[PDB]
RNA sequence: AUCGAGAGGC
């Protein structure tokens, strides 16, 4: 399992990883002195001498270099000490040991491998700093993080090595994910709440905007879009600009919600030959989502076409995002005074409620549901009380947020953001949970010593009233971190049970491919299916399809 | 003097305990709406009163700062972040002989100290440096 | 109505729309003849196996009917004259396209579909984290384990 | 890494005229995302920025004790009072053009700490290199300019793609490929052999 | 539980239905039972499922539960892999599972089942056993240190 | 190279959509009872209060890179005081022999129906719209 | 500042960690597995001072 | 008075000044303002030997700390950059050589002021190389402290530089940029918990300009070209000097580019 | 350790200003907000310097060596 | 053993190009162009031995036969001329 | 140094998750993230 | 470790003009250069004198990477009218407003008094 | 070389 299987290997590094806003999807940024270390043997050719001489004579120490000279004999020759390392006359057939160098094949890897994507071929691109740099786009299928995640490149070794990486490991080609039938990368962070944000109706962008930001596109066609208003000043919607990245010959339909033709709420979005005639781009749009333009620049246009597409969408964006801004502070988690006070007493109806049904318990006048103990369903109804309460507060807060609320906008984009967020940073953060149930007296009828005995109160039983702006209350924090430590042993279990159900998939489904005769097979030969999925059809390839024949009114599937 | 006694977990069980001093006045409306909803204790018979809530605490947690206003797992995380973080570790480093030390050059007191800081000397030997943040999105990196 | 199938016919059908600029007010060139003799030659043309005996060309049937249901409904006669103006012409493309896509769908032989797999359900199951059903990770480890004896066994009664 | 689990570290350096800066012409020593906030509700952190401002125009120190009535809302009165917004937000002017930023900008003093974790010492990098004498492979660690391990869960990652040749490459010629002599009828690498 | 059932005009329409959950399952003598629709009744253990209904039924409710594992998460994932490994537990006969019993003990190479779990025991009755590997599991090749039968490996290449 | 359409209109409400910027119009054709129009138009630029009554006119010209019009030497083709530029999304028929029209300059979005317009606003990449106060 | 609390082993600063551990001399009733031939079992930890 | 760029310089003092740069567009503002912040050239410390130290303080945190010192460089136009003359290492025309030594005698803390150093360097009539004081006492920054029997000496060849080659050579602490006070260029969305007005404080730039009118619309054509400025100088050059001298290294660069063109 | 030199963000020399801080504090008891004040610090970016920095140098100097 | 083969008439084994198949030839003229070996495409500025092989793709001039492999163990064998590439 | 100081390790029928009786006797949060999440806790 | 030397940032290195000029393709009377070891100081004022002449059409300075000190401006004027003669003229403009910039300010600043 | 401990990621 140690030695075989898997084995330490010459060509491999790693280092800490940061993402470039300029760098391409398929590109890596390798630092240079990774380069200096790494070396691909290449021999020489009529074709290449020249460089290569040069390489040589540029010398392992400063790259573009070489560190290593094979001859025909095979007595390698060490630039570093040699007497001759400037006298070289390089015969035909002899090897060189050059430098990594930019646009060469490479693979990088986090590791945590659960993915064919989370090892994916990469162009190099030899960087000044340190860091191992890569696009945003590309951390959705390694899940790499910036807070200090460290990543690792292999370097081919054989042209036939280098070819498979080009031709079946590289980024565009995993674009489209066999599995989910849907993309794997897609727009994030800043490039979506941006994207959001420069679509909408009263964004628009003036001539000096408008035209680097045509500059910013590497493709552009030299042709200034005719401005969407012209009489009283030239102005440009953003949606125009943008469209101006989108490649032609591109349509693209979706409704949501009240999605009217003549579409008030800017919702949904129609794209025809690579423009974008109403909507507001987010997630669904831009997003690794089925349906997306990413799915769809992938299969009409190619995988270079839609990884270009990746690049030129974040340059464009990224450049608005930068001259009009975005922040985020204490204010927006801020709500307004009477949607304050209307959340407290909503929050006190939810206790008044709790307390009505207690004394009707102590009564004995309750009756158990069948199936279920009275206690039980005390605990239920509590517990439904409370969650309702929560959320109640929480929609009501997320009524008074306004449109210029950062929270809300990163929400609507999508890259951040959720409903329970909001509620638990203005509202009400709600009850914890231990081991399913609320809280329990660990002493004697009594969660905590400052409580009294039986008490099954909300407060008693680990229900935090107040919000985290609001400020939690001593009792409301040790019930807090008992959930969070809860939730962080399951963490740290659920990765190892993982694992192992990973490893023991991997192990029995190894062996498993489609052969010729299209039969998915084993060693021994054994059929597990006669045709792959039943249809014998790539999953990547799949999409959604709405066959009208199964719906709709006898009547109308005849007119 | 008998102002104050220690008590284990097993003894607890038998004691009752109110958080605040304030707890033990008379009871008799207009309130700051900011102010965190302290729910009305609805108990007498106190036989002690919590010295400070914040006890519970450890020395990393006493360094973070409101910890009242975030969610556990943060506040876990930075009490493991106290433990990387470089600063001052002893006045005698430079007489000392580690196999490995590492000092910042101009160590700063935080602008936001907890009251527990004063016993834990943070102040007085930190660990971090006060620096001017914006957030922003700025240039995507 | 929407379950995964290969090849998109809405997109196809506005990119012949768009390519070819069809106009909604001039009448078709198509007779319905070619209309539905090339619809019938068309499920003929797409082929996952080339097998000339019986039982692999039933096993081609089967594996392309649900497709072919998929042709039939959106290349109908009334809906290729009415719902969107196709001239002869957009439609033979369309034809062609239609082809081309379906050929390209099917899986290349020597994939390695079980690891893939197997790394297609790892992924999801180091995402899920968290009304008395065995769920999650635990329900998961019941399956592939084949527990003899389950925290929630249950049955339902229709 | 901030007081309140924020971690991070430098995508880039930036020089002062290229930061975006505020009218007083301050310069934020730091610059981070909005997008991490949301997620962790890590709200004290915004409350620090407040309160250290406060503090820092004060004169006084700032107290972020647990269980203190301490409220947002007072904090922002003094802000407001020393004429500055009370949710800390402040007009910013980019520094690339002069052009005033759309979005008025979340600036304030916060407590920062520098982890042990600097990268020069994280790279690693092999190619060629020395070798472990039982099993014939690469050396382990940085410290040992040691090879990284090819995990077989990464062996199964290529697998999935099926680049055989990368795989046997990867696991003979750059690791411990070796040759041995074998005779048929022993079926065992018996045989003896005397190669010049 | 609410269901779309076709309407008389043909339109699928709400058709609210009273359904009954169990604690536990003896279903061999459930189906049996009055009142109920014995095609429509649903076993959440496959094993019974399938020492009832047989092992295609068996095969169905587990993908079934896959699926809803999967579902409840809001992820989603292609038909053919879950499939896939069902097949692969199904097609023995019966249920097998993804232990060292199981799947594991198998015809397949030693050293592929040896990569696996109870590597030296495997080995030990390789040897007694005198079994001879094919050599044709991708496992055999990477101990080997051979290009696998797989993907680019699966095809001999010669010169015209 | 012509006026494809003109009428006058007088602005049944004025909507502001969430937009600061831009109000949604909905306006009937004046003389004509089978006309109406929905337009989003730019506030700031263009003032559209409610009540008021507007010439408008759609054209087909009057592609190559846009151009700044030197001083106005190139001669205006536009006394009306707002313009702007637009593809048309969908044509529909409201009922028979009644025609709809969707347009949308670049975000803006509009919609004219009547039955009028059978020859002229046919389907075009260009079509520049020009509204008079 | 510093506080001790640590030993010095050939120059090296080593510190005692604190081992948690069930009391002695309690008794304690603690429930068999259902599928268990016995229900319940009281259990001592007997050790002397 | 003449037609182009008008200023008014409301307030002025050795170290801070404030003016109205009106009449100008902002490409220009920001341009100037990235110069003086980056591109004047200053004269500071870019070697330090240190032959003896005991003090308690590391040799490189002490040359980081001489580095960040203020100096004299009014006449550094004069003065010629170390990798711009054909001194073997330094030279007087490129480089100021100052020496610094200190023992502690007493038994009381002795601190080290920066009016310690002393220049060992042949001036040859320049104001070049004598340290920033404006402290009341004059007493320079405190550069370390040493207790009795301590000491320290060292000698630091300052030479002329950049500040996008390191910090220390910028001569320009804060620069003060404000414009279009009442917003009537809407050039930035005001982020209002209940009322922008109440929330956002008055700049007092704001009295300058007339305030808005509620019934005027937005004027689209409207840009702006009245921008206020302060800017404050550490002492090395002075206000007047080193607005004056941005504004030069910006000609100058232009006026390259222009030669490179006519060279090509 | 010792008083920094200059404001890392604006870059204004703080090491004149100091020890006059300290005696102001101590000569007339002033508040050290106004003693930032009058030592010429008006922006909270050159003010944190001053209020957050701890002389280390003197526990360093007691160490007799 | 001895002619397990399927005649050229009748295979029925896929006409279209293996992603697999594509790459490893691609690989291997690849490494044969690198080690000095004569083109049978006319070059246009390209150098890169891959490049080389992706011409010779497109004029279908290089000269292999790939042996598509049963789980019977027949081979079929097709050459780069007859395969379909798209 | 002084949270090493002040640890506390429990060597191995819930030990990991907090418990109320931990209440002021031991440091709800800090706790190391991993296989010895609340077996190893602080004063 | 890997860092460039901050003087690359100001300082050309060897072979490097300070400015290169290449036509653009598919574009007419187009061209872009690259300002070598300069910033956006540079680049935005020549693109906004460049702006205010009314001959040109297209005026952009963009930085490719904000790692390194270039930046390409690309000019598209009218025909018969060289793009680099538009932007001598932009350049020279911004020259002399800068010199009556420095005439004005000595003046205000000669008439102050402290 | 073993053993042991601590930290980093998901
Ligand atoms: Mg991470
Ligand atoms: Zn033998
Ligand atoms: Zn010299
Ligand atoms: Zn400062």
């Amino acid at each position: 399992r140690g030695n075989l299987m898997g084995k330490r290997v010459d060509f491999s590094a790693r280092t800490v990883i940061s993402g470039d806003p300029n760098l391409e999807l398929d590109q890596v940024g390798v630092p240079k002195s990774i380069a200096k270390t790494l070396t691909y043997p290449e021999v020489v050719t009529p074709y290449n001498i020249d460089r290569l001489t040069q390489l040589v004579r540029n010398g392992p120490n400063e790259h573009p270099g070489a560190k290593y000279v094979i001859r025909d004999s095979g007595d390698r020759i060490d630039l570093r000490y040699s007497k001759r390392a400037g006298d070289i006359q390089l015969q035909y057939g002899w090897k060189v040991e050059r430098h990594i160098m930019d646009n060469d094949p490479v693979l990088f890897n986090r590791q945590p491998s659960l993915h064919k994507m989370s090892m994916m071929a990469h162009r190099v691109k030899v960087i000044p700093y340190s860091t191992f740099r890569l696009n945003l786009s590309v951390t959705s299928p390694y899940n790499a993080d910036f807070d200090g995640d460290e990543m690792n490149l292999h370097v081919p070794q054989s042209e036939e090595t280098r070819a498979e990486l080009s031709q079946l490991c590289a980024v565009p080609l995993q674009i489209v994910s066999p599995q989910s039938n849907k993309p794997c990368m897609g727009i994030v962070q800043d490039t979506l709440c941006g994207i959001r944000k420069l679509t909408l109706r009263d964004t628009f962008i003036e001539l000096d905007q408008v035209l680097n930001m045509l500059y910013w596109v590497p493709d552009w066609d030299g042709v200034i879009p005719t401005p969407a208003i012209i009489k009283p000043k030239p102005l440009w919607s953003g949606k125009q600009i943008l469209s101006v990245a989108i490649p032609n010959g591109i349509h693209l339909q979706r409704f949501d919600e009240g999605t009217t033709l003549l579409s008030p709420k800017d919702n949904g979005m129609l794209i025809i030959d690579g423009q974008i005639i109403f909507g507001v781009v987010e997630k669904k749009t831009v997003g690794s989502s089925n349906g997306g333009l990413i799915h769809v620049v992938t299969r009409e246009k190619g995988p270079q076409v839609c990884a270009k597409l990746f690049g030129n969408i974040q340059k464009v964006v990224n450049f608005w995002l930068l001259h009009n801004g975005f922040s985020t502070g204490i204010g927006d988690t801020i709500a307004d005074g009477p949607t304050m006070r209307e959340i407290t007493e909503t929050i006190a109806e939810a206790k008044k409620k709790v307390l009505d049904v207690t004394k009707e318990a102590q009564a004995n006048l309750l009756t158990a549901k069948h199936g279920m103990t009275l206690r039980e369903s005390f605990e239920d109804n509590v517990v439904r009380f409370l969650n309702e309460a929560r959320d109640k507060a929480g929609r009501l807060a997320e009524v008074n947020l306004k449109d210029l609320n950062n929270v809300k906008q990163m929400v609507m984009a999508g890259s951040k953001g959720s409903f329970i967020n909001i509620a638990q940073m203005s509202a009400c953060v709600g009850q914890q949970s231990v081991e399913g149930k609320r809280i329990a007296f660990g002493f004697v009828d009594r969660t905590l010593p400052h409580f009294s005995k039986d008490d099954y109160s909300p407060e008693s039983k680990g229900f935090v009233e107040n919000s985290y702006l609001r400020g939690l209350t001593p009792q409301e924090f040790f019930f807090h971190a008992m959930g969070g430590r809860e939730g962080l042993i399951d963490t740290a279990v659920k990765t190892a049970e993982t694992g192992y159900i990973q490893r023991r998939l991997v192990k029995a489904l190894e062996d498993i491919m489609v052969h010729y005769d299209n039969t998915t097979r084993n060693s021994l030969g054994n059929v597990i299916q006669f045709i792959y999925g039943e249809d014998g059809m790539d999953a990547a390839h799949i999409e959604k399809q709405s066959l009208d024949t199964i719906g709709g009114s006898d009547a109308a599937f005849e007119k | 003097e008998g102002l104050v006694e220690y008590i284990d977990a097993e003894e607890e069980e038998s004691i009752l305990i109110a958080m605040q001093p304030e707890d033990l006045e008379p009871a008799e409306l207009d309130v700051d709406p900011a102010k965190r909803i302290r729910v009305s204790h609805h108990a007498t018979t106190f036989t002690h009163c919590e010295i400070h809530p914040s006890m519970i605490l450890g020395v990393a947690a006493s360094i973070i700062p409101f910890p009242d206003h975030n969610q556990s797992p943060r506040n876990t995380y930075q009490s493991a972040m106290g433990k990387q973080a470089m600063g001052v570790f002893l006045t005698n480093y430079n007489v000392r002989m580690d196999t490995m030390a590492n000092i910042l050059y101009y160590p700063q007191k935080p602008l936001g100290t907890t009251r527990a800081m004063e016993y834990l000397k943070f102040r007085e030997l930190p660990a971090g440096q006060n620096a001017i943040v914006a957030i922003a999105c700025y240039s995507g990196y | 109505a929407n379950w995964p199938l290969p090849v998109n016919i809405r997109r196809i059908i506005q990119n012949a729309q768009q390519t070819f600029h069809i106009d909604h007010t001039k009448p078709s060139d198509l007779t319905i003849k070619d209309i539905v003799l090339g619809v019938k030659d068309l499920q003929e043309n797409l082929l996952v196996l080339r097998g000339k005996n019986e039982i692999i060309q039933n096993a081609q049937r089967d594996a392309v009917t649900l497709f072919c249901c998929l042709l039939r409904s959106r290349l109908a006669t009334r809906r290729v004259l009415q719902e969107y103006r196709l001239t002869k012409q957009a439609f033979d493309w369309v034809l062609s396209n239609i082809e081309a896509q379906f050929l390209r769908s099917v899986v290349h032989p020597g994939e390695m579909v079980g690891v893939l797999a197997a790394q297609s359900i790892g992924e999801p199951a180091t995402q899920m984290t968290l009304k008395k059903v065995t769920s999650g990770v635990p329900r998961l480890k019941e399956i592939l384990n084949v527990a003899k004896n389950m925290k929630t066994p249950s049955l339902t009664v229709y | 890494a901030s007081r309140h689990g924020q971690k991070g570290t430098i995508g880039i350096t930036y020089r002062r005229e290229d930061m975006p800066f505020t009218a007083e012409g301050i310069v934020p020593d730091l610059i981070i995302n909005p997008h991490a906030i949301p997620s962790r509700m890590t709200v004290a952190h915004l409350i620090e920025c407040l309160l250290s401002k406060v503090a820092a125009l004060s004169g006084n120190e700032g107290d972020a004790s647990p269980f203190t009535d301490i409220t947002v809302e007072g904090i922002s009165k003094l802000l407001r009072e020393h004429g500055y917004q009370s949710r800390g937000f402040e007009v910013m002017y980019n520094g690339h053009t002069g052009k005033k930023l759309m979005a008025q900008i979340f600036f304030g003093p916060t407590y920062y700490q520098r982890l042990r974790h600097m990268v020069d010492d994280k790279i690693h990098a092999r190619a060629r290199g020395p070798m472990q004498v039982l099993t014939r492979q690469p050396v382990e660690g940085r410290s040992r300019d040691g090879g990284l391990r090819f995990g077989e869960m990464e062996r199964d990652c290529m697998i999935a793609h099926g680049a055989a040749s990368f795989l046997k490459e990867r696991l003979m010629e750059a690791s411990d490929a070796f040759r041995v002599h074998i005779c048929g009828i022993c079926g065992l690498m018996t045989v003896i052999a005397k190669l010049n | 539980y609410d269901r779309k059932v076709p309407s008389p005009t043909g339109e699928y329409v709400k058709e609210p239905e009273w359904v009954l959950e169990t604690d536990g399952v003896n279903l061999s003598e459930v189906m049996t039972v009055p009142g109920i629709d014995p095609t429509r009744i649903y076993t959440n253990s496959f094993i019974d499922i399938m020492e009832v209904l047989g092992i295609e039924a068996g095969r169905a409710a587990l993908y079934k539960e896959v699926y809803n594992v999967i579902a409840s998460d809001g992820s989603y994932v292609n038909y053919r892999h879950m499939a896939l490994l069902v097949d692969v537990m199904t097609t023995q006969g019966g249920l097998t599972s993804v232990t060292r019993h199981g799947f594991n003990r198998s015809n397949t190479g030693a050293l592929m089942r040896c990569s696996f779990e109870e590597t030296v025991e495997i080995l030990f009755e390789a040897g007694a056993s005198a079994e001879l590997d094919d050599c044709r599991g991708v496992s055999e090749n990477v101990i080997l240190g051979q290009m696998a039968p797989i993907g680019t490996g699966a095809f001999d290449v010669m010169i015209d | 190279s012509n006026t494809l359409f003109d009428d006058i209109f007088q602005v049944s409400e004025v909507d502001p959509g969430r937009y600061n910027k831009v109000c949604r119009i909905e306006a009937a054709s004046t003389t004509q009872d089978q006309c109406k129009l929905t337009l989003d138009i730019n506030v700031e630029l263009f003032p559209v209060a409610a009540q008021d009554s507007l010439t408008v006119t759609i054209a087909s010209s009057l592609t190559r890179s846009w151009r700044p019009p030197q001083a106005g030497d190139r001669s205006l083709a536009d006394d009306y005081d707002y313009v702007m530029y637009g593809t048309a999304y969908k044509f529909e028929e409201v009922s028979k022999d009644l025609i709809a029209v969707y347009y949308s300059f670049g975000g803006l979005l509009m919609r004219l129906e009547g039955n009028y317009r059978n020859l002229n606003n046919l389907k075009q990449e260009n079509a520049y719209l020009l509204i008079r106060r | 500042f510093d506080m001790g609390g640590y030993f010095i082993i050939n120059g090296s600063e080593k510190v005692l960690i604190a081992q948690e551990r069930s009391a002695g001399n309690i008794v304690q009733v603690f429930k068999k597995a259902a599928p268990s031939p016995i229900s319940h079992v009281a259990e001592i930890r007997s050790a002397l001072e | 008075s003449e037609e182009g760029p008008q200023v008014k310089i409301r307030e002025a003092s050795k170290d801070n000044v404030d003016f109205i740069l009106s009449n100008v567009d902002l490409a220009m503002a920001n341009s100037l303002r990235r110069v003086m912040i980056a591109e004047i050239p200053t004269l500071a410390i870019d070697s330090v030997e240190v032959e003896t130290n005991t003090t308690v303080l590391a040799d490189e945190f002490i040359a980081h700390r001489l580095g960040l010192i203020p100096l004299q460089s009014m006449d550094i136009e004069q003065l010629e950059y170390s990798r711009d003359c054909f001194c073997e290492d330094h030279c007087d025309k490129c480089s100021v050589v100052l020496t610094l030594q200190a023992f502690g005698e007493s038994e009381s803390t002795t601190n080290v002021y920066s009016k310690d150093l002393v220049i060992v360097s042949n001036l040859m009539g320049r104001n070049i190389g004598h340290p920033i004081i404006q402290d009341k006492e004059g007493n320079g920054v405190l550069i370390c402290k040493l207790r009795k029997g301590q000491e320290l000496k060292l000698t630091c060849v300052a030479k002329k530089g950049i500040a996008k080659e390191h910090a220390k050579w910028g001569p320009a602490a804060a620069i003060e940029f404000e414009y279009d006070p009442w917003n009537k260029l809407k050039h930035t969305d005001y982020w209002y918990e209940q009322d922008s007005a109440k929330e956002w404080p008055q700049s007092k730039n704001c009295e300058y300009e007339d305030p808005p009118n509620e019934g005027d619309p937005f004027d689209y054509k409207a840009q702006a070209d009245t921008f206020y400025m302060n800017v404050e100088s550490v002492g090395s050059i002075p206000v007047d000097q080193v607005v004056v001298r941005g504004i030069d290294t910006l000609q100058k660069k232009v006026a390259s580019i222009l030669l490179a063109l006519t060279q090509m | 350790m010792i008083v920094p030199v200059r404001c890392f963000s604006c870059g204004k020399v703080v090491g004149d200003k100091w020890e006059s801080y300290l005696n102001l504090l101590q000569e007339d008891e002033l508040d050290e907000g106004t003693a930032l004040s009058r030592l010429g610090l008006k922006r909270y970016c050159c003010r944190r310097m001053i209020l957050t920095h701890v002389d280390l140098i003197e526990k360093f100097l007691r160490y007799n060596p | 053993l001895k002619e397990k083969a399927i005649p050229k008439d009748q295979r029925a084994t896929t006409p279209y190009m293996t992603k697999y198949e594509r790459a490893r030839i691609l690989g291997t003229r690849a490494l044969q162009i690198s080690m000095n070996a004569p083109v049978f495409v006319d070059l246009e500025g390209e150098t890169d031995p891959l490049r080389i092989a992706m011409k010779e793709l497109a004029e279908k001039k290089i000269p292999l036969v790939i042996r598509r492999y049963l789980p019977d163990g027949s081979f079929e064998d097709w050459s780069v001329e007859e395969l379909i590439v798209d | 140094t002084l949270s090493h100081l002040r640890r506390t390790n429990t060597p191995i029928a819930k030990p990991r998750q907090l418990h109320n009786t931990h209440w002021g006797l031991v440091c709800p949060a800090e706790t190391p993230e991993g296989q010895a999440c609340g077996l190893v806790k602080n004063l | 470790m890997n860092a460039p030397d901050r003087f690359e940032l100001f300082l050309l290195g060897e072979g490097e003009s300070k400015l290169k000029i290449d036509p653009d393709t598919k574009a007419p009377n187009a061209v872009v250069i690259t300002f070598e070891k300069e910033d956006h100081t540079l680049g935005n004022l020549i693109r906004a004198e460049l702006l205010n002449d009314r001959k040109v059409l297209f005026a952009a300075y963009k930085v490719e990477h904000p790692f390194f000190a270039r930046f390409k401006l690309r000019i598209q004027t009218t025909e018969g009218y060289d793009p680099k003669d538009a932007l001598k003229n932009a350049c020279n403009s911004i020259i002399n407003k800068l010199g009556a910039l420095k005439t004005n300010f000595e003046t205000e600043w000669n008439l102050q008094t402290l």
